[PDB]
């Protein structure tokens, strides 16, 4: 029974452990299991994981509200359809489905989702189109992107012609996908929806542009469907209070 | 006939293996739990005991009444269960006593050379004269209730059989009394104190002689 | 080693002679003056649509009749992979396009009815079906179900292992002209990969019942 | 007396230790011994253990009750006697001993009793029957087990000499001892009186039937005696709830 | 009535979280919706795992014991609070993983609820009915006087 | 038939009389017996008791290590006519194996008294 | 400055360490010391220890009252003295002192004491014999020891010439040493005056007995004085309540 | 499931950690990151330091 003097050691005594760590830690905890070592569920190779690998999920396009051309190539030299380029759609620019008195529900894309749920972001964003034409239709389109505007107030088919651009051919497919790149002055961009600064004083880090440059026996109306998804290179920074919630029970209480 | 394939006892589809009941008989359950009230104690009480609770491998003989439900519904636990299978044993116990509404220090001691005289437990004064008090030498242990409320004691097997009885009825059938009491002068609320005793089986415990199980009820037709 | 052969100790029936191969199931009919965006053409669960395509007079689909569906009348349990193909018939004078995608045990979903917008059709596995090139177009839809095996017959709801869906991505568009259609046939041809029968039992030991219809 | 400045470790203050725990773990308690430390029982060979192998607990027969056949071969190609094959037998083909306004006992077999204590099971099921004829008699039986049928309202003879079955005999011994194996949809299969589901709602994945295809110098009535016990690949899982207790005090209080 | 060893919720074990009231007594659901959690749960079909918790239960302090049945149909999609809780929940059952903290050492219980469930997968975004890991049950360990509020 | 099975210090359980049912006979050490072919059958009972050694002499109730029993598994049925018999006979034969005795004394020494039956 | 994250462990405070430990564990205590560290009271040879070694206390024979023989050969085939043989002796086999409304205080030997603080015990007893003759005197003694039987109303020189027994010849030595065996159905065996069972119901593990088989220029009474020690196998076994308390107070308080 | 008994050590609560300590330390904290390792802030050469010696 040899004593044992050893002197006690100081000790800050807390409730609980850490509320913020993901990953890279090691969490006590008290298991509800009957054996007591480290112990997780059975698995095979079908019911196997990294499904969530972020690039795995905003990889997969998600589309944009259908625009339509009407009456060809149309309109002389004129503005088709265009939108600040960010990892978050514009909410008149994603498909909605309003109720009276209730939230309005938006079917955001994959990459729009994902961004809800981080504080900044950087990277290409990739848009696919669809032309809802039959070859015997034909047009010109200048899909371009300017890199430092954020409101097309300014914009026009001779200054849009200066910038990035590819010209479309309105034939050579339906589907035409156009990666806008990341030129900024700064590493990592803010979300428009979460914080940090006042809604619609937003400026998007550029803005994507369509300009334009009729049969009878055909369908007058062209409809272009939008996609949109993230490039190879795009990564999300810090996680944040999402933007968004589910639509399981779309009541609210104004106040 | 073919066979089906191996799953380990359920270590490739859960993440543990179950093939043994020794191994269920390891987690804890209700052994016995009731009040004390101070009139109901003993009269000259300055380091006196308070339970004098025989300690049983297949549990205590479950009185289901309606102030505590767990019995009534549940009958017993796995336990007694397992135990009713098996006719010897030879290992300890381990306890958790929760000894609520009591706020000093709580001896227990262990008297491993008492006959099994009792399949209830003895509250307060009905203790019989030489269990009434702490003895001296036998094994023991204080906790103050201010520290903590939750006693863990294992006692072990001291008797001088090849076996302890299961399903029993000198008589030095398995681990005699285990006594619960108070260390000093302490005011015994209105309301008395609640102690909860819960029992497993230990590390170096067995279950011997398999003969058959007794008949069962179902507890599905207690309402 | 694998989770199908934990669940059964008979080894299982592999009749590839005769399944494996591509079958018609049904022709669908859409027109112009009710082609909107995000129009169900095709709502069915499968591929329990597909086996009991074949009814009665009753109205009680008979697996016997078939030889693709005669394992299914003998078994109880049956797990295979599947593949949906597309064929539109080509009309050069109108313009429309088709989304078809599969929703994984989609029928008990919480959300079921928000998830038949072909907005979110975008997202799960999908193809695109034009009326110029592009008339067919084959899905894949691999095994993936809670259970590792699916029941064939009732005692509820054999076979239902999710949800087909065939709407209008771009609607049907015609000339304004008579010799313009009004509508175009769409067929849907179906065949498994690996088709695992277990439990084998008679005919006529399990029933089928008359099949309810997607809300 | 050299100054030992180390900072203080965070601790978090709990009251016990896991009360889940039966096994792979080392728990700390306070032993009331003469010794401090880890000491344990004594032991012989005799005294020695792992009998409460599982295995070796449901391997023993447990007899279910006895039905009889009458006045043979009778009755033209009959059902003699059918139940669900699970690990606990209906609360009807158990030996019983009512009593009145107390609980009902029954004499469970091993495999009953331990299928009780988990949540859980699968794998075969050995029924072995004892017949109590004298060879004079003869007969034929049809023991086949039909794999996804809960009730016996659909099965005949024709129907159920579709499925796997035996032929016995009726004289090539008393004891036959036929198993009926594990072919279900899932990989485990819920007790049936403990959870989950609505008791006599229930589906056991099986039915075993048996059926029919009279002397003066020989007893007229056979009498059957069923035996039941888990087969060699025979698994528990979970630990639940006993759906069984102990008839040492058969009394009860009904609401 | 009589509560001497008693359930007090009946918590239903959801990856995707409850169905969220969203009223004006606690504001955390009327403006924030639902967490990261059910959101990203929304986006996939199946789940294999466990689940873990905190409990922080306030105002009572003797002990909280906290069992987790796995074995229990996926019935609602609300807690079931007190009283209502069903017949056979209603107290402490044997031999399930339990868990009793006394709430004067610590008022915080940390609990990790294992996947005991005989699927493939269990069904996120739900609606025998074996979709998911059961019930956990969190209640008092003895007579305590439940205080005013 | 008959079956024939030894319960190991039967007599002293809290549960005996429940234990008779020859249901919960199965379950212990058996073994089982026909009019037929099966006429012998011969038992096993090594000695497991709670102590080392077993009283000889009284002073209660010497070598009692357990309780067999003998009970009717599938009743005694007959043809019904008169050349049937009316009964049978079981004989039952008992054999020692490793027979260690310790103490040697006198005899006379203790005493045996007329032996008690269960109930 | 670092920061060290390390996840907080989870502690059970308690108020103090094993009441019940006596070996084979280090416990921790406030040394009321001017040093720090595992420190012992200094010593020598002659200060030196295992003095307490329970064989060496045990060893050491203690008086039996001494009875005498009285007017030789004296009475024919006749029982002299006989006694239970267990290692607490019985209270009218020890020299007493008694007071009135004290308690009575017993000279126990060496060998009761010890077994007073044990729960059980087992191993063979001496008995050391002093003859108060001188060798005039001749007479023959049968010391029997019978195993199994506790109460002396059964015995007689005829039924104890069948046990183990010496006969001694009364001239050979005065101090003759007789040592019983340890024969018995158990183990161990409990004390008779703490537990287990109700004092008089006692059964001890044998009985000793002797038996005989008149100058006037000798004493005609010769004294016999026993002595009891342990024998060489002896040992005992839990620590309980010490049956026996010191003299040192001899008051009391009957209820 | 081996019972382990192994005497308690004595230890004294306090509240903190060192308030005057800023060197040849390290401090246990909580911090409030995803990561529950070592980490610290990106940098370059041009964001670098002793700018403070």
């Amino acid at each position: 029974n040899p004593p044992d003097p050893t002197p006690a050691k100081f000790f800050v005594p807390i409730p609980s452990h850490s509320w913020a760590h993901g990953t890279n830690t090691s969490e006590p905890t008290n298991t509800l299991r009957l054996d007591g070592g480290v112990v997780g569920v059975g698995r095979s190779d079908d019911i196997g994981t990294s499904d969530t690998a972020i690039s795995g999920i905003i990889g997969v396009y998600g589309l944009l509200k259908p625009f339509d051309w009407n009456a060809g190539r149309n309109v002389g030299g004129h503005l088709l359809w265009s939108m600040p380029v960010h990892p978050q759609v514009d909410k008149d620019q994603v498909i909605q489905v309003m109720t009276q008195s209730k939230l309005t529900q938006y079917y955001l894309p994959p990459i729009s989702v994902v961004s809800s749920l981080y504080a900044y972001t950087r990277g290409s964003i990739k848009y696919k189109f669809l032309f809802g034409n039959n070859p015997r239709h034909n047009a010109r389109l200048l899909v371009a992107y300017i890199p430092g505007i954020s409101s097309d107030n300014r914009l026009t088919l001779e200054r849009a012609r200066n910038s990035a651009h590819v010209v479309f051919s309105l034939n050579e497919v339906s589907e035409f996908v156009f990666t806008v790149p990341y030129i900024t002055d700064t590493m990592w961009w803010p979300r428009k929806y979460g914080g940090p600064q006042a809604a619609g004083e937003f400026v998007a880090p550029s803005y994507i542009c369509m300009f334009i440059l009729a049969m009878e026996s055909v369908p007058s109306i062209v409809t272009i469907v939008p996609m949109i998804a993230a490039g190879d290179d795009f990564e999300v920074a810090v996680p944040a209070q999402p933007a968004v919630g589910l639509s399981r029970n779309i009541d609210v209480i104004y106040p | 006939t073919p066979l089906l394939p191996t799953t380990n006892d359920g270590r490739v589809t859960f993440g543990e293996a179950f093939n043994d009941l020794k191994d269920l008989a390891r987690r804890y359950q209700l052994y016995w739990e009731g009040t004390i009230l101070e009139g109901n104690l003993r009269a000259i009480r300055r380091n006196s005991a308070l339970v004098q609770l025989p300690l049983y491998p297949h549990g205590l003989r479950i009185q289901p009444d309606v102030n505590n439900p767990i019995w009534n519904i549940m009958r017993d636990g796995h336990i007694p269960v397992i135990s009713s299978g098996f006719r010897y044993f030879r290992g300890g116990l381990r306890l958790r006593i929760v000894v609520e509404g009591l706020n000093s220090c709580v001896w227990v001691q262990h008297h491993p050379d008492r006959p099994s005289i009792f399949s209830r437990p003895i509250i307060g004064r009905y203790i019989a004269a030489k269990d009434a008090y702490r003895n001296h030498a036998y094994a023991a242990y204080v906790q103050n209730m201010s520290v903590n409320r939750t006693i863990e004691v294992e006692v072990p097997f001291y008797q001088p059989g090849l076996y302890g009885m299961l399903n029993a009825s000198l008589r030095f059938t398995g681990l005699g009394d285990l006594l619960i009491g108070i260390e000093g002068e302490q005011p015994i609320p209105k309301e008395g104190i609640e102690i909860s005793v819960y029992y497993s089986i230990a590390d170096d415990f067995s279950f011997n002689i398999f003969c058959g199980f007794p008949p069962m009820v179902y507890c599905d037709e207690t309402y | 080693p694998t989770w199908d052969r934990l669940a059964s100790s008979e080894v299982s029936d592999e009749y590839p002679m005769l399944t494996d191969r591509w079958l018609f199931w049904k022709s669908v009919k859409w027109e112009v003056n009710d082609s909107a965006f995000g129009k169900m053409l095709v709502q069915e669960k499968f591929p329990q649509s597909w086996v009991q395509m074949d009814v009665n007079v009753n109205n009680i689909p008979r697996y016997t009749n078939i030889p693709n569906f005669i394992p299914f009348n003998i078994h109880q349990y049956m797990r295979a992979d599947f593949e949906v193909k597309i064929y539109v018939n080509p009309n050069d004078f109108v313009s429309g396009w088709l989304i078809m995608a599969f929703l994984y045990q989609g029928s008990e979903m919480f959300d079921y009815k928000l998830r038949r917008n072909p907005a979110a059709l975008m997202q799960m596995p999908h193809v695109l079906v034009n009326v110029g090139a592009a008339n067919e177009a084959t899905l894949k839809i691999p095994y993936r179900y809670v259970r590792p095996f699916m029941r064939c017959k009732d005692i509820t709801e054999p076979l239902n292992m999710g949800v087909l869906f065939v709407e209008v991505l771009i609607p049907f568009r015609t000339s304004a002209a008579s010799s313009a259609p009004k509508s175009l046939d769409v067929s849907l041809f179906v065949k498994m990969t690996n088709a695992k029968f277990t439990g084998m039992v008679d005919g006529s030991i399990a029933l089928l019942s008359k099949p309810i219809a997607l809300p």
